């Protein structure tokens, strides 16, 4: 039937788009927040928001019969699952078609069909997708074919993507169209493209992944059944609104495109994740205590986060996403060199300085027919001079003394001067400067080094334990964080159990 | 060197704006005697536990 | 003459605009700013930022000497003017050209030829530009971005519709032109060559035509300029103006040949701080919040931030808000949600009359018609829109030279 309201079972920067493109549509929108985005500006945004009342991933949104009730309440006729947590489940997917709303997405047999590995390799091998033969690569790029497919089985290619700055197996910048591909390269990921989805069956709004050798081989890699987070570089690029395309499909309404868009100008996309460069792109937890957006020409910029926010151990760390855009890559560079240079975030560590780098980085910029990134650049070849984060902590014994910040004219020239509070040129009660200690602690208790969720206990009470077994792995920001024994002995108390939350400084255990 | 020293954050004055702007900046910018001491002329009870942690000891501190 | 550092001689939004136009080519920008701006955007945006003074546009950004000398002390090469203030001061120019900085715009000769109607109009009629016959009743105002070339080539960005105006002040802005036929379509474009051609033009400017019910095409003005609505042109065609202003005042050769075929479909929204419920008159006051719409389809180059305070002595005009799209109604649409999130708090702004007429039938149109004309929010629209410390100076010679010197009054140190 027609889509009239859409529940939103995401959160973030995909919810406000899935908003945002609802708005559009003009349907009436419904938000959901886990307790920690009370406060998030999608709650705000959306026409209504329902309360999944939980304080983890899993208690909030992961569970089926919330947004199920969240819909029945709400009285959502349709739901988009965006991406990550559920957008992938067929069997959400399932009981969302048995609640009879419109799962604005690809069937449940599909999504299991390419989500099973064996059954996705026999599916590319009817396809006559280029498969590797087979073989080991040394230095692959990584290229995505954009799928729009008609539940009436039309199907266009919307573009290609290459996203092979990727850090260990997470996107991190893309680009599209695709650069330094021959036509003939073109010519099979995208009749490729078509044949594999339609072998599929599919429909919806679709990528396939493709990771291309230095030796120019294609190589199928598979079929992610759901909108990607990169899909705006194609939207920059091609005169699609890709959200909108998708209600359409889940209306059953016909492809309006019946031929692949002519690419026209190049953009870039670059994940602000709230993660430390300078400290191995760990994430961490923090306020984001300013947020100022770079604007204007060539420039898209869409966040899940503003001025005043606050990001918890609980998702994942992507903040918001900057989409820089231009007539050619070369003008798009340079326009992210702008950009970039005009976002100021404050209050946590984030990855815009490595995003500074890449995008003056040679082995990025190409010598006008290739370039040298590849899926284990940032891993191994990118030259990391990011200093790691250490925001307004006064850390050397100089920082300890107040300052004043005055703008003074001189000459005409307009001066920023940060004079210290005591400056002696030109001529106190015992005071004393010296450099501050950190916070940082240095037992048999062994306690947790952040807050989290208890994903695993590794030990039952009165195991013995040696030094550097394993006690627990804690979920942090999505991200695997094993705790281990610092010394030999029995474990007691093991207070933690699967699935807890656990604060910072909490007690897991005590090893006697 | 861990003086807190001045900082020029925004712009680059050439060398003699530089010197015009130090120069205007270096332009602009315990004998104790206790008679009398206010602690002196209050008056407090022989018992006031004040003798001991107002006038004493503020005639001690130095 | 080739430009590498560029003293941007205005303020707010073109400000910004063109002082990110040469971070991007790379090329050292230069802002001036009067007493009122000392912390505007484009103030601490500018790679390097110089005090013109005064409080008002006579006593600054109007004043040859303060722009010319501002000019030597930062060592710019060229100057480029906005819109508006002496953007169009032939004598201006010709004092650049004389201190030999790059003026990236037209001519001398050609503004002073083009500035009177009756020379303009006499130009006119030489280069057989479509001309009026009558009084055109409701007319339509449409306009053609030229990029011309030092060499004498000319490309035509596209007709762009202006027709939403008020006093003579344009309100919303469209490119394409909508619901022009091709027969006028071709008229406009070969005409704006030919009338830009037959007037010597340099560089980037504006050819404007009124339109009446009949879709008959009347030469109006031309305007030597890249005028404030130029981003619609730039979403729509790709051309990066500002660059193409670059390379035009470097005697480049256009790498455009032919017209580009528009994309889609682009609106501009001018967020005028006025009140629309008092009929537009001026607001002064604080911008105490400024929320930017933001994300897909949506652009936003603006003057103001959170904390900027507004007075007359400058223009109104705060930010250009500019929403693209494949279709007309899916720009309609985008802008029917960008405007809805559009926030702001502090001072009376246009924008409840930009959502009441990206709203209104007259602006929606049938699909092959729309009745909307120069007059109509006068005449037409139905207005529903309820009505909404100083510094220390010292001068001090410098061996070689004088520098006066200032400094907050309520500095204190040590
Ligand atoms: O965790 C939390 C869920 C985040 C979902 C984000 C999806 S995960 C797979 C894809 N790759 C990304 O970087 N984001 C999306």
């Amino acid at each position: 039937s027609k889509i009239s309201k859409v529940l939103v079972a995401n959160r973030g920067e995909i919810a406000v788009r899935v908003i945002r493109a609802a708005k559009d549509a003009g349907l009436a929108s419904v938000a959901v927040y886990a307790e920690p985005d009370a406060d998030a500006p999608h709650v705000r945004l959306a026409d209504e928001a329902f309360a999944l009342g939980g304080q983890t991933s899993a208690e909030s949104y992961l569970v089926f019969e919330k947004i199920l009730d969240a819909a029945e309440k709400s009285g959502a006729n349709a739901i988009h699952p965006g991406y990550g947590f559920l957008s992938e489940n067929a069997d959400f997917a399932q009981a969302v078609i048995d609640a009879g709303l419109i799962w604005i997405g690809p069937s449940p047999q599909s999504i299991r069909d390419l989500g099973d590995k064996v059954t996705a390799r026999h599916i590319a091998a009817r396809a006559k997708a280029p498969l590797v033969p087979g073989r080991y690569l040394d230095k692959p790029r990584h290229v995505e074919a954009q799928v729009i497919a008609d539940q009436h089985g039309n199907v266009v290619v919307a573009g290609t993507r290459d996203c092979s700055l990727q850090r260990r197996f997470q996107k991190l910048v893309e680009e599209a169209p695709a650069p330094f591909l021959t036509d003939a390269q073109r010519k099979e990921i995208h009749e490729s493209a078509k044949r594999i989805c339609k072998e599929a069956g599919y429909y919806g709004a679709g990528t396939v992944e493709y990771l291309v050798g230095q030796d120019g081989l294609i190589s199928f890699l598979e079929v992610n059944t759901r909108l990607q987070v990169e899909h705006p570089v194609t939207e920059e690029t091609s005169g699609i609104d890709l959200v909108r395309q998708q209600f359409k499909i889940a209306n059953g309404e016909p492809l309006d495109i019946t031929e692949d868009p002519t690419p026209r100008g190049h953009s870039f996309e670059f994940r602000i994740n709230g993660e430390d460069a300078g400290r191995g792109f760990l994430p961490a937890p923090g306020p984001v205590t300013k947020f100022v957006a770079p604007t204007g020409p060539g420039v898209r910029m869409d966040s899940g986060v503003e001025t005043g926010s606050v990001i918890g151990g609980q998702f994942d760390s992507m903040l918001a996403k900057l989409i820089v855009t231009g007539a050619t890559r070369e003008e798009a560079l340079e326009r992210s060199r702008r950009a970039l240079a005009e976002f100021t975030v404050e209050g946590l560590a984030t990855v815009i300085p490595f995003h500074r780098a890449v995008v003056s980085d040679p082995a990025f910029i190409g010598d006008g027919e290739k370039f040298d990134v590849h899926t284990r650049w940032i891993e191994t070849e990118w030259n990391n001079t990011v200093e790691p984060f250490t925001g307004g902590d006064p850390i050397e014994e100089e920082d300890t003394v107040p300052r004043q910040t005055v703008v003074v004219e001189v000459g005409g020239r307009r001066l920023e001067v940060s004079l210290p509070g005591d400056l002696a040129i030109g001529g106190a009660p015992g005071v004393v400067r010296k450099k501050p200690k950190p916070r940082k602690r240095g037992g048999d208790a062994v306690t947790a080094p952040m807050q989290g969720t208890v994903v695993k206990v590794a030990v039952e009470e009165g195991q013995e334990v040696s030094a550097g077994d394993l006690v627990v792995v804690l979920e942090a920001m999505k991200m695997e964080n094993p705790v281990t024994a610092h010394k030999d002995g029995t474990i007691t108390g093991l207070a933690v159990e699967a699935g807890a939350a656990i604060t910072q400084g909490t007690v897991i255990a005590e090893i006697k | 060197d861990h003086e807190a020293h001045i900082k020029v954050l925004r712009g680059e004055p050439t060398p003699e704006e530089m010197a015009a702007l130090m120069a205007v900046l270096a332009s602009a910018g315990k004998e104790r005697n206790m008679w009398g001491h206010p602690v002196d002329k209050l008056r407090y009870s022989v018992f006031s536990w004040q003798r001991v942690t107002l006038l004493e000891r503020t005639h001690m501190r130095r």
